């Protein structure tokens, strides 16, 4: 029988929708070498690249679907003995241009999931590709050239026997895509940060370890001549003072093996190493067991008398700076059976009730 | 008049560009890219450029999707020169794109001896919800550029341009940038520096 | 965060379903000579290999999804001025045996739509590729060689 | 193809050619709404041919046989029609694009998209002939025009 | 002042007229017909005029009957003339009709050395229902022309006549115009072509 | 500045007073009579005097009593003279008599080379509910008279007196008139003229 052909449902504008089998469109193979350093790029591609020789359920529709009102979801199986662990961080941002650097500290900001294999025996993440709007689509992200980037910001503590290889599975999942846009408000409940406050070595044994970050976080992180920047870091420098909750996001990157106590508290520079009365300051310990690899240190308006500067002069000295730092100070003694530092890295994710004074005339360098 | 109106708040300045020494006397231009930073003279005349890293310029440079009125402020030195021996002329031009078929946004012409002052404001305004990637070959968005034009660079010896987000301003996104590398006597620590 | 594996919706079985947009899995490009005459096969395929190098939304759906609980539509779009006219006929059997006869009388049987290109902009006819059951799949079909078989009836009155 | 960067004029030689409204929508710089074209057969009834039209970007090339694969519809046209409305909805774009492109951009890089009309089966009748077809942008519903255009002189 | 106020919105150029080249130094004249975009020098004098196509123009030119403010800016250039042997002046005059009998709706004068800038602005309005056809013989309507005037065409070297139609504005009703035709080193582009 | 705030609405030449040619090198002055059109020079020097007939001055000479605030731009070209060289004053005063007795309502001054401009207000307000009859001896009402002198007639050419009413502007009466009569290159006609 005929039929009218401008009637039927072929302008199905819809977007990718279903079950989690027929709406994956991508699988990704990463290899972890047997023997990989921190600071090591394993995979770095456009994330529209990632769909290239693929075929799977929703592929062709990912591809040819107009619109996407859905998230993208990422999750990577890969796991490793309770011996070992390592740090993995998956970040994607919305483009980069020429020669970029690839540390830690530049890629977090924007939308990443960091894991230890040795505890979590997989991680997923959503996230949406276009960060100021509701909707995206492929050609969207092909012609932005969205950047995906899979980084080890902490070796094995103990190597494998091979190479490892962690499959990332993408697929679009119905959670609405929410737009992150940073504003100039002097006062905001969340302003998101996402600053990479640093890697944090402890060796093993029986000496008094302390180190401090400094919380004048505005103006990049440093490197030979030069600093980093993301957005995030760069917009909080807009603003001369400031204060908030900040919300730190503590995470082992070592295996469980490796074993320590740590204190954290705010105070300031002109604290020496070998003051034994740390303790005598208002501190949070952080044991990890086996199964934790997270934890989230809250420091409330409380802990702070006024705003502190957004940046400080490079030459400063701890002895001479007026603005607080976060001490992480070992409370006991690193410890392990198998060689090898404890490992842990500091995340400021974001501050909370913020108020932003004045307005940055600007400091050239970082730290 | 002569009682001037008051100015304000705080502009940081983000794009310097001396002009080529002696003896080159002839016609030369810059052309400040406003968004990435980035400075190109006039084919192989050696202007000597700097960008440097306020807040601004480092938002401008780590911001993907930009969004809001941003207030420039072209300032122009300035050479040892007579008043009445002065005959340099300043022309500029922002332009969406650099390619001979499009028109300029707007153009300026000074011509006042020694030094000059020029505040003017554009909006960053795209396709995205009001956001533009400045250059992505997404909707063709384009950037902002400055073409900045002495018509005698013996008495014109450098354009500045300072810059300021509007309250308006919004950012989203990051953008994977390389290090960023840090830092005529117009200035108190250069007159210090041709004695010492 | 980490979420058990086990328990995501992984093992939809579910039949290929949706939109006609999204539950199109191939097309076939027929050439209707200039010239034709009656009792004329213009394609004769395996139905399987119909799918062969397809690349539409429900294609790599309809080869992985074990159970298909719909019947398959195909339509038609060949039209030509009222001035002429012929008649087309498509027809699916449930297989062959070697060096079978193409006459119209063989082929009609089971399932078939036959149509006048002159007289109809487009025709479409659904049918079960499985006779004798209310399901079948990509591998059934494959591996019982469901055959197709598209026969020219009677030549253009006017070419 | 038929690029929706309708703005600034219609091609000549060394030249272009205006309307009033074509150049009044080029006041602005980005611009989207839902579009109403109107396809109008020119030719004769005799000449029989199926037409799908889609959205779509400029990269697609010619002989890439799964444009299906994308939204569409299809446009048969009867003896006494003549005439259809081809609407395409804010869903079959992601954001606004540009009134204006350069005229030297290829195929290859333009981040607008394109109107694709594709013969679906084959152009067909007894009598010799082509198989005419116009097309015509009647306007833009809920049309939201965002920016200040500075302008490009050509057209494509 | 020296502090200048803040400028503002997207200018687009429409009708360059670079003035008689040497030796002609008697005083000489242009008029920029706003509306229909067209230059004619006075007598014959080989002024060089342009009538760029910007959105703005090809509105103007196609567009039967307008309505409301549209706002002008004659920039000036701009010689290298040496500030103290300056003589030149620039008188401008709107005019409805470029007839003996009409007047002047505006005069401006200006005697600023190099270089120069002008904003005003005029609202086109007319009979039907406050829509004006330019020049047309119903309710002998008329244009709005720019006469402007060189005292010395060594010094001034040319004009340019940017414009912004208000958001009030508001046309009606297309003309069948002709094919449009596409398009000193006072530019970035005319630099790289000096050298190359 | 250099950026110009935009100029508006439509003001109509009323009276110019070119200056005495050469040799006459003294210091002169012009008085314009500003409501009833007359234009007296200083002494016996032959200044070269128009009044124009736009609807302005015939509404401001017909009109016997008025009431309202009246726009004036005075105008000033304007000769060929290097700027080095320009020693031309221009002071202008408001009064309301003629008279030795009388005081001036407003003083400006004036040195800019070239040319210039000066644009202010006042207000006709007078006994009869508001209204003044220019002149009348009733309640010893009074003009107002705009004397205007040049430092250089050799440098000033030429005066300028445009007028506007403000939307406040109101008349009574009507006087019997005798019949209006009809009307250096500052001027498009002008300079065609000269070569013809």
């Amino acid at each position: 029988m005929e039929q009218n052909l401008f009637a039927l449902s072929l302008d199905d504008t819809s977007s990718v929708r279903g079950s989690l089998l027929d709406t994956k469109f991508a699988q990704t193979r990463v290899l972890l070498s047997k023997a990989m350093a921190g600071g090591d790029v394993l995979l770095d591609e456009y994330l529209y690249d990632v769909v290239n020789g693929q075929d799977f359920r929703a592929t062709v529709a990912f591809l040819r679907t107009h619109v996407i009102t859905g998230k993208i979801k990422v999750t990577a199986t890969t796991n490793i003995s309770d011996n070992s662990g390592c740090c993995l961080m998956l970040a994607i941002n919305s483009g980069v241009r020429g020669k970029y650097s690839t540390d830690v500290y530049t890629i977090c900001s924007q939308d990443s999931m960091t894991w230890n294999p040795g505890c979590k025996k997989n991680f997923s993440f959503t996230f949406n590709p276009n960060p100021c709007g509701d909707s995206w689509s492929a050609e969207m992200i092909s012609r932005s050239r969205v950047r995906m980037t899979v980084i080890c910001v902490s070796g094995w503590t103990l190597s494998p026997t091979t190479d490892v290889i962690a499959k990332l599975d993408w697929s679009i999942v119905n959670e609405k895509c929410e737009p992150t846009i940073y504003h100039l408000a002097d006062c905001q409940n969340w302003l998101p940060l996402n600053r990479w406050m640093g890697k944090l070595t402890f060796p093993q044994g029986v000496t008094s370890e302390v180190r401090r970050m400094p919380l004048s976080i505005g103006g990049g992180a440093g490197a030979t001549q030069a600093f980093l920047a993301n957005m995030p870091n760069s917009w909080i420098s807009m603003w001369r003072y400031f204060r908030g909750e900040l919300h730190f996001e503590v995470t082992k990157m070592s295996s469980p093996y490796i074993k320590a106590t740590v204190t954290f508290l705010i105070a300031f520079g002109n604290l020496s190493d070998a003051f034994g009365f740390y303790e005598s300051f208002p501190h949070r310990i952080v044991q990890f067991a086996e199964v934790e690899e997270k934890c989230t240190l809250v420091f409330s308006q409380q802990e702070f008398v006024t705003a502190w500067s957004t940046q400080v002069n490079p030459r400063t000295t701890l002895e001479a700076d007026g603005c607080p730092y976060l001490y992480a100070i070992i409370h006991d003694s690193t410890t392990g059976t198998i060689s090898g530092d404890f490992n842990l890295g500091v995340k400021l994710v974001g501050i909370k009730d913020f108020c932003g004074i004045g307005s940055n005339p600007g400091i050239d360098g970082s730290r | 008049g002569p009682v001037c109106a008051e100015a304000s708040d705080v502009y940081s300045p983000c794009m310097i560009a001396s002009t080529p020494p002696a003896p080159f006397s002839d016609v030369t231009a810059v052309t400040f890219d406003l968004i990435n930073g980035k400075i190109t003279p006039v084919g192989d005349d050696n202007w000597n450029t700097h960008i440097y890293n306020p807040p601004i310029m480092n938002v401008l440079r780590t911001a993907a999707w930009k969004s809001g009125t941003i207030h420039v402020q072209l300032n122009v030195r300035g050479a040892g020169v007579k008043r009445a021996d002065w005959d340099g002329q300043v022309f500029v031009y922002l332009r969406q794109s650099m390619n001979p078929e499009s028109y300029d946004a707007r153009t300026f012409v000074i011509s006042q001896p020694g030094s000059a002052m020029l505040n003017f404001s554009f909006d960053i305004i795209g396709p995205n919800s009001g956001f533009e990637f400045a250059e992505s070959p997404w909707a063709n968005q384009t950037t902002w550029y400055l073409e900045c034009v002495a018509t005698n660079p013996r008495q014109i010896q450098q354009f500045e341009v300072n810059m300021r987000f509007d309250p308006n301003f919004r950012v989203a996104g990051n953008i994977l940038m390389p290090p960023f590398p840090l830092s005529l006597k117009f200035r108190f620590r250069d007159i210090e520096r041709s004695k010492r």
